[PDB]
Formats: C-alpha cells, structure tokens, sequence
C-alpha cells in the first residue's frame, strides 16, 4: 500500500509517578 | 660482569649444582652447607639487586619461563633475595599495569591489554612463582594501588567491553568461555574503581541490549546480577533485578493484550508495542519533542487506554523513540525488510508518502533535535546511500540535505538489518550519563558524613577520607570532599572545631 508497509511499531517508555510528594 | 644476567644464572645453577657432588663422593656433609653458604654467598650474596632489577624485568618481559623459575629457585633459596623479588617485580606490576591507562590517546584498546598483564602476572604467578602467595599479595596490592589513581577512564572502557562481550554472535556458542572470560572481568575488574560509573553505565547497557539486538545469554546476564551483586552493596544490586522484573511485567501486560485481543481476533498489519517501566530501577527517560505520524498518535490513546488499568495510580509520560522496529520495505528489484530504529523509522514513514522531502521539513515533520537527526543521517547515508541519499558526501555534513528516496537497492539478504545508532551512541551523551552520576555522590556522602558525625563527633579529614573509602563503591575527589564539606555546613550538620578544618563537631 505504501513504500513501507507498516508491519511493526514497538517502544520502551516509562510509567511515571502519580502521588503526591 | 661478563655475560648476561640469565647467562651468570644458569652459570650459578650449575656452578651450585656442582658443589653438591663434590661431597657426595669425597667431601664432607657437614661442611656441605658451609660450602653451599659461602659458595652462594660469592655468587648470589651481595648481588641482590643488579641481578634482580633488571635482569629480573628483562627476563619476565623475554618471559623465559625456565629462567624465570631458575631465579625464583636461586632467589627462594637465598639469604633474602625474594624481598628484592618482590620488590622489584612488583615495581614491575605496577609499571607495566600503569602501561595501559594512563595513555589518554590510546582508549580503543584498554581492556584486551588489561587481560593481558592480568593473564601474564597469574601465568608467572603459578609457574614462575609456583603458586607462592607473597607474589599474589603484591600483584594485588600493586593492582589496587595502581587503578585507585584512574578510576573514570578504565570502569567506562570496562563497561563497554562488557557489553560488547554481552552481544549475540554466530562464532560463539561456548558460554562456559564468556562465563570464563566473565568470572575475569569480575577477579580482574575488582582491581579497578570507580564501580558507580560502570554500574550506571551498565544500565545504559542492558538497555541498549535488550532495545536493539539480543543479549549473548539468559544465564550470562542472571550470573552477572548476581556475581555483581557481590562485591558491592546489596542496595547496589537493586535497579539490575527491578530491569527484569520490570521486563517481566511488560511481558505479562503483552500477554493479557494479546489474549484481549484474541476474541477482537487481528488480522491487520499495523503493529503497536510497549515495554512499560518504572523509574526506580532503569535509566531514566525524559520525551524529547519529536513528531509522529497520527496513527501512531492514536495507537498512544490505545496505550493510554491499556495503561490506565491494571494498578491505576499510573499516568503518561511516554517515549515513542527509544526502540527498533522490524520494518518491510518497498524498492525496485526486490521487497525486503529492514530492522531498523525509530529515529530512522519516522524517516521511512514519510518516505512513503511522497518521495522529494527536504531537510527543513526533515528537521519539522519529524521534529528531531539536531543531535539526534544528524547521527540518525550518518546511517544509511554520509555513505551507502542506496535507500536515503545525503546531498553532502562524507564524514562532513552541511544544513542541506535533499532526499529522493530512491527505487535501486541491491543486497543478498533478507531481513537487512542497518541499524548502528540504539546499538551506538554518542560523545556527549556518555559525558551526560556519567554526570548524572557526578552530582549523584552529592546525596550518599551527605548521608555517610551526617550518619558518622551523629556516630563520632571529632573526625578529621584524613579520616573523614578514609571512611568514605570504606564505605563506597567509587573513589571520592578531594574537591567532592571540600562541596560535602561547605554543603554540610550550609545545612548545619558541621562546625569547624578549634576554627581550622583540622577536627569538627555534630553542632548545627
């Protein structure tokens, strides 16, 4: 369909904090 | 003082040996040893040290095993010549050790040569010396006094070479070898300080591993959680066994999406995947401004939508650039797939689109700062540009870069794998993770010097330093000594006692 087909996204992140300090 | 060193040595060996026959036939046993005592004396007395200076370093640097045992016999005999022995082979140690680090210019091999004198002191050890132990105390005195004089350059080397000892080849197979050649990066690599900066670094690590590329083994990174575990703080040991088992909860969140999407029953292309950690036991990660196709976008309110379940008290802060990705990818002559980075993989999204894109909307439409997009062109482009093509040539790049992407493509390959970046990195960007530890002492000295001053009152300096170097992981500067110091005061912990910086009291 397009000049890369996209077969794969993958990621490393973060979840983050949500209490307060 | 007419032939050799080695030469009088095995003149000495034989000379001595002859004088044992000499009673054995027809001379006396009880005066033997008188004669054995004087003869030696003639020879080895009062020559304890024009031998055994240089034709000792000259002979372990010519590494004549023979002669090197011959000298350790015909100085393991004598009056006291192993003193001057060990001396001046540990001299040698410690000369020829310093050898390595001390070159600022000759940082691209550190690690094999430190192997090296490793391997060649413990060769001469258990032959040479024939397993004595004296030799080994000075070996790892000469070594420890030696590597607490650079502590920065060397853990750093280490940390890479680790690494790239940590890395999935096809040449080996045998572990027991990198389990080998690891149980002497843990001997060896006790010699060297400076372990907080190779600890942070090994972090960054394991995460240039695991998110590009795989690892050399399961067990490899299991026995250096916990060989490393030793050595060091049970604290210290903590972040490495929070990156898997971190690893392991993202794995167990891609099994319970994978079997909420069982019944939804994904026939698609378009692939989504997170790996989602905490900040406690990992590098930490800040987003940098970077644009992303819409779709991309919506798999984020996706991940969103999965992420607020499952311990809610979680909120976002993403990152959609730090991995690689498997990508197919259209030419003429042939459809193969790439494994690429996402820096690189934003670059291909467009080259979908349309094919004409130029730097400016290169540098807007993906968003990327400079530093990473110029690195994300020195790949598949500043040469081999058959699938992005640079308008400057070479190592030196201008602000004018003009891109057709290009039908042609030619390799023997499937699966093309051009991806050096996430399995590389940066000048500054090693600079920044090592400061990200230098004022990181600040807060384990505060409380190491605050515990001892709540312990003991008076403590002078030249104590206060000897107590650090109990207590840490890493040799602290006479300059981080002075900022504890004035830190300390501006928190009131400190007073100056006898109004010198000689002793000091736990008064605010």
């Amino acid at each position: 369909k397009k000049r890369f087909e996209v077969k794969k996204w993958n990621a490393v992140a973060l979840w983050a904090w949500d209490i307060v300090v | 003082q007419e032939r050799e060193v080695p030469e009088y040595l095995n003149h000495v060996s034989k000379r001595l040996e002859e004088e044992g026959d000499r009673v054995i036939t027809y001379l006396d046993h009880s005066t033997q040893k008188p004669l054995i005592a004087c003869v030696e004396k003639q020879l080895l007395g009062e020559h304890l040290t024009a031998i055994l200076q240089k034709g000792l370093d000259h002979l372990l640097d010519e590494n004549r095993v023979p002669d090197l045992a011959q000298m350790y016999q015909l100085f393991s005999r004598v009056r006291g010549g192993q003193q001057a022995l060990l001396q001046h082979w540990s001299e040698y140690i410690k000369t020829f050790g310093t050898a390595i680090v001390i070159n600022p210019e000759k940082d691209k091999d550190m690690v094999q040569d430190l192997l090296d004198f490793k391997d060649k002191v413990d060769h001469v050890i258990e032959v040479c010396f024939q397993k004595n132990e004296r030799f080994v105390n000075l070996m790892k005195e000469s070594f420890e006094t030696f590597i607490n004089k650079r502590p920065n350059k060397p853990a750093e080397l280490i940390a890479k070479h680790v690494d790239s000892k940590l890395r999935a080849g096809n040449k080996e197979a045998t572990d027991e070898e990198l389990e080998r050649t690891l149980d002497k990066i843990m001997i060896l690599f006790r010699f060297i300080h400076g372990k907080d900066v190779f600890e942070a670094f090994y972090k960054k690590d394991l995460a240039k591993r695991l998110l590009v590329g795989k690892s050399a083994s399961v067990d490899a990174e299991k026995s250096m959680l916990s060989k490393l575990k030793h050595e060091c703080g049970a604290a210290f040991t903590s972040k490495l066994e929070g990156m898997f088992k971190d690893m392991e909860l993202s794995k167990d969140i891609m099994v319970h999406f994978k079997q909420h999407m069982q019944n939804q029953s994904d026939s698609g292309p378009i692939d989504l995947t997170v790996n989602i950690l905490t900040m406690g036991y990992w590098p930490t990660y800040t987003p940098m401004e970077v644009h992303l196709t819409p779709e991309m976008i919506k798999l984020q309110e996706v991940f969103k939508a999965f992420y607020l379940g499952k311990h809610s008290g979680r909120k976002l802060q993403w990152q959609t650039t730090l991995g690689h990705a498997v990508l197919k990818a259209e030419f003429k002559e042939g459809k193969k797939e790439f494994q690429v980075s996402l820096f690189q993989t934003l670059v291909l999204l467009m080259f979908n689109e349309g094919d004409g894109f130029s730097f400016e909307e290169i540098k807007m439409a993906t968003g990327i700062e400079d530093s990473e997009l110029r690195r994300t062109l020195q790949s598949l482009a500043c040469g081999k540009a058959r699938v992005l093509i640079k308008s400057p040539k070479g190592k030196e790049v201008e602000d004018g870069d003009k891109f057709i992407f290009n039908g042609e493509f030619k390799h023997k390959l499937f699966r093309i794998k051009i991806n050096q970046i996430q399995m590389k990195e940066t000048v500054e960007e090693q600079v920044s993770t090592t400061e990200r530890v230098f004022q990181d002492r600040q807060y384990q000295i505060d409380a190491a010097i605050v515990r001892i001053m709540k312990m003991r009152k008076t403590l002078g300096h030249n104590l206060l330093v000897s107590e650090l170097y109990n207590q840490l992981k890493f040799p602290v500067k006479p300059g981080d000594l002075k900022k504890r110091i004035e830190s300390l005061i501006d928190r009131d912990y400190m007073e100056r006692d006898k109004d010198n910086p000689n002793q000091y009291h736990y008064v605010a």
